[PDB]
């Protein structure tokens, strides 16, 4: 059987640490990446001559990509090209084969409706501006390379079409994660601590929500008190049913900094319908990378937890 | 237009012709047809002064040796206790409505089919498979086809209802009942011999228990709950209405407001005109004549341990019951095939 | 009600004079108001009370049970 | 054996929904109710000439009601004195027997420090000065007394000597109930909604805690959603471990207005240790008096929840 997991965000392709979570948990032996930059239609040269930006719906070649696609189910080894990243032209085609498991990731692995008929399950992943700015930061500033501030203006530049192109995708996707700056700790620099929340969709089976304590009915969770000593800040989670842009949602979200163990363990042990075969393995798979970013924070609570529903899928899908 | 005629002009049947004269303008049936074992000059009288109903107001009764004229609008009539000798086919028959309490069988039933008729409804629990239907729990389900449908007593009629609502809100493991049931045509007015003893004992100084398989038959018209269900009937010393006790195991615990709750809010969606929810203190015979097929008393609803129910229902045998056999036979009219 | 309907307004008197005259923050007019308080809580207690005035069959079967109009055979 | 139950509050002895509510649960039958108005050292005359309230602990005669109080104790029928309260006197005393359950109710049930030890199961009442002030004005409003608004005066005189007489008694009591201008609704008069707390004391064994989904870690719940629409306002619970006075406390607090039935029932299948021997026992035990003042919010539930722990106390102390 051929499976396919589709991912959207501008957080560079193979470039973002969820697809590494997932590695850690499927093992790139069961599954192979595919960029989605690699399917322009042309060059940055041609961009600047068309005056168009790596965005538009004429800026790939959006049928030839669902005809591999679609030969991806039929178990044909497929040949795809390749954007050469370094001088924005294109490669001549590597023949790579189909796996157990396939994902698709871009800035537009959704805008076509008839992938979206193929794609068997979705996440979009939203990041707020601000922590946009806050990245941007320390992408200029760890590389020194003396860029910043106009980037500001390059931000709401990128912004319109943006919000046109790529945005109307997530009222398709299952599961999208919004990550916000925290409304809990005010004195750091903005990007420390992260407000996130996963809102997830209910309806299409197999993919059940992962609900806290209740079903529908809006719960705001503090764990600190007579079992954990919480530091500054501690954690705070919610949850509530919602409607987002009419569609029967459940946000889960977590605000705060994971500090040490037993306040990450006493939250697990809590969340429900995780699907796990495994006692803790949400915990274990937390922190069998200590170093990737975003593993103290909820950022990697919830990319972990979409990727442990997509074990759900696959085994769903697999029988 | 339905061209429609009447087995047997006793109670169901008199409270057949009485509904049909009330709720004639909006029918597509025509009451063409009745056979009792009386001549005409003595059901038209036992037409129009009912001794339960009192005297029928609306339209004139009035009959002569071959026909009944009953406000205007006439009726034929014959009298012969073989149906086998019966003018269907020369009257036009489709639908005949067995009312004598003899032809419950599918053999004895099936001889107005022969004798040239086209539907039977028979009111009564028949012997064999005969499809029953209840209106309000699965009038629906029936297929055009077949001619020879069953609604069953009136004591499942008004029963089923209330344990389709309660086994699709809560779930029913087991369940019985015991209603205290009027006193009916079949049991000796003194201490006559009868084919069973506990019927041939006094009607009006007894309360005379039976056994009665009618609680069954709600294991038919809902199929999941057959060989569950099992109650009696005790027959008490008044002419018309009856109540029904049931007593459920339900498996998804609750209160007693509850399940109050959702039969009456089920008596305003789905149950309408079915199920009628009274929160009065009333008593017996303010239910004479009531439309409702059950009326829920709420204030005797009871729930021990959370998993125990105990319902009462106010019903009606000769006038609900009735309702219910004209609505079944205008809802064959409006699917006739 | 006509004696502590007296009273009460009696003690209102004194809660305007006393307060205003004695010391308006001490224990003397702190206890005056606090009996003022105490006649208005009985005053409470007679209102619900005669709010709870039955009108016949609290009496007439208060005094005479076993009448026909309130023989329970609770059976 | 013999059981004994303080309660502590203002609301008048014997003037109290809370106790009509303990009738409703135990029966007159098994319990007797003991006010403590009548254990007044000298009269209304005397108050006016020692110049002291009805809260002085010279103002009682703190002994005899200890002997009487310990002498429930070996089964004798005690003689209890009875304040005449139109008069203000003192009525020669009443021959009363004792019961399976033994009340005790009145400003100081809990101030001697020996009955503090003779006491099986203690219930402090607060009662805010907003709520104070909307009971007033229905007070003098139903009477049509006119005494009104300088009665807001007579508050903040019998204020004072109030906080040092009455109020650490509640740091002794076992359970308080609080009750609150509502936050949630602000366009009614002052008294309709009440935002009521129970703070709880853990420690002495056999009360347990009423802990909604968690021991301990703050817990705001919302019961609105897929299964409940909510009216206006609807319902906003919380939950807390908190050290009230350094003691160890849990409080659970509802705010907001019962308007129908599964609103109700579906807040009670999620509260544990509630101590029921039958599902739903709360509801049926709000719903058996319509009438009451207080049932359509929380203070009828705490108050039957407060009382059911009181027959858990009981079970406890009869085997
Ligand atoms: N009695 C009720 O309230 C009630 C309620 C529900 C269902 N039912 C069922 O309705 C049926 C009739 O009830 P009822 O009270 O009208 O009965 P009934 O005995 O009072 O009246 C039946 C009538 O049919 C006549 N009859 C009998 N056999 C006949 C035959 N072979 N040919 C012609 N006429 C014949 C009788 O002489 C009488 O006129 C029975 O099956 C009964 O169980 C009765």
């Amino acid at each position: 059987r051929v499976v396919l997991i589709g991912v959207a965000g501008d957080s560079g392709c193979g470039k973002s640490t969820f697809l590494r979570r997932l590695a850690d948990l499927f093992g790139e032996d069961f599954m192979t990446v595919i960029c989605l930059d690699d399917y322009h239609s042309l060059d940055r040269k041609q961009r600047k001559e068309m005056g168009i930006t790596a965005l538009d719906p004429r800026a790939n070649n959006f049928d030839l990509m669902y005809e591999q696609i679609k030969a991806l189910k039929n178990g044909e080894s497929i040949m795809k090209p390749i954007y050469n990243h370094e001088t924005g032209t294109i490669d001549p085609p590597e023949k790579v084969d189909p796996n157990h498991v396939i994902v698709i990731e871009g800035l537009h692995p959704l805008y076509d409706e008839r992938v979206r008929s193929l794609i068997d399950f979705s996440v979009y992943l939203d990041i707020s501006d601000d922590v946009k700015i806050a990245w941007k930061i320390k992408r200029d500033m760890a590389e020194r390379g003396h860029s910043y501030e106009d980037v500001i203006a390059s931000i709401n530049a990128r912004r319109p079409d943006f919000m046109a192109y790529i945005d109307p995708q997530k009222q398709y996707a299952d599961v999208v994660l919004q990550i916000l700056p925290s409304q809990l700790a005010k004195e750091e620099k903005v990007g420390n601590i992260l407000r996130v929340r996963m809102l997830q969709r209910e309806g299409i089976p197999g993919f059940e929500p992962v609900y806290l304590f209740d079903e529908g009915s809006t719960i705001t969770w503090i764990p600190c008190g007579r079992k954990l000593t919480c530091s500054y800040p501690g954690i705070r989670l919610s949850y509530g049913p919602d409607e987002y842009y009419g569609h029967p949602v459940s946000v889960l979200e977590v605000d705060g900094r994971f500090e040490k163990l037993d306040e990450l363990i006493y939250i697990e042990s809590h969340l429900s319908n995780t699907s796990t075969k495994h006692y803790g393995e949400v915990t274990e798979l937390l922190l069998k990378h200590r170093d990737y970013p975003g593993s103290d924070n909820g950022s990697g609570l919830f990319q972990v937890l979409t990727g442990l529903k997509m074990r759900a899928t696959y085994e769903r899908l697999t029988s | 237009m339905v061209r429609v005629a009447i087995n047997g002009f006793g109670r169901i049947g008199r409270n057949f012709m009485r509904c049909w004269l009330q709720r004639k303008a909006n029918s597509k049936l025509e009451i063409v047809g009745i056979n009792d074992t009386s001549d005409p000059r003595t059901n038209a009288h036992l037409l129009k002064y009912d001794s339960m109903l009192g005297i029928f107001q609306d339209a004139e009764i009035t009959a002569d040796d071959d026909c009944i004229y009953a406000g205007g609008h006439a009726v034929k009539c014959v009298s012969d206790r073989n149906p086998e000798n019966l003018p269907w086919s020369a009257w036009g028959i489709d639908l005949v409505i067995e009312a004598t309490g003899v032809f419950t069988s599918r053999e004895g039933a099936s001889k107005h089919l022969s004798a040239g008729a086209k539907k039977v409804l028979i009111t009564a629990p028949g012997k064999g498979n005969i499809p029953t239907y209840v209106v309000g729990v699965n009038h629906h389900t029936y297929d055009p086809s077949e001619d020879i449908v069953s609604n069953a007593s009136c004591t499942t009629n008004c029963l089923a209802p209330i344990v389709k609502v309660l086994h699709e809100a809560f779930g029913i493991q087991q369940g019985m009942m015991t209603t205290t049931h009027s006193y009916t045509g079949d049991q000796r007015l003194l201490d006559a011999s009868h084919r069973d003893l506990r019927r041939a004992r006094a009607a009006a100084m007894n309360i005379v228990p039976t056994s009665t398989g009618a609680a069954k038959a709600v294991g038919l018209v809902i199929p999941e709950l057959q060989g569950k269900l099992n109650g009696i009937a005790l027959r008490v010393p008044t002419p018309n209405v009856s109540v029904v006790d049931f007593v459920a195991q339900v498996e998804k615990p609750t209160i007693a407001e509850q399940v109050n709750q959702v039969i009456k809010e089920a008596s305003e969606t789905t149950m309408k005109g079915i199920i009628h929810y009274s929160e009065l203190e009333l008593v017996s015979s303010d239910y004479r004549g009531h439309n409702a097929s059950s009326i829920l008393d709420a204030s005797l609803t009871m729930v021990l341990g959370g998993n125990l129910v105990k319902v009462v229902a106010w019903y009606d045998n000769e006038w609900g019951y009735s309702q219910r056999v004209l609505d079944l036979a205008e809802h064959m009219a409006a699917h006739w095939a | 009600m006509s004696n502590l309907e007296k009273q009460i307004e009696q003690a209102r008197e004194e809660a305007h004079k006393i307060c205003d005259t004695e010391g308006a923050t001490s224990g003397q007019c702190a206890a005056a108001w606090d009996a003022l308080e105490e006649l208005q809580a009985e005053a409470a207690h007679q209102r619900a009370e005669q709010q709870d005035h039955k009108t016949s069959f609290q009496q007439y079967c208060d005094d005479n049970p076993d009448a026909a109009e309130c023989r329970i055979y609770d059976d």
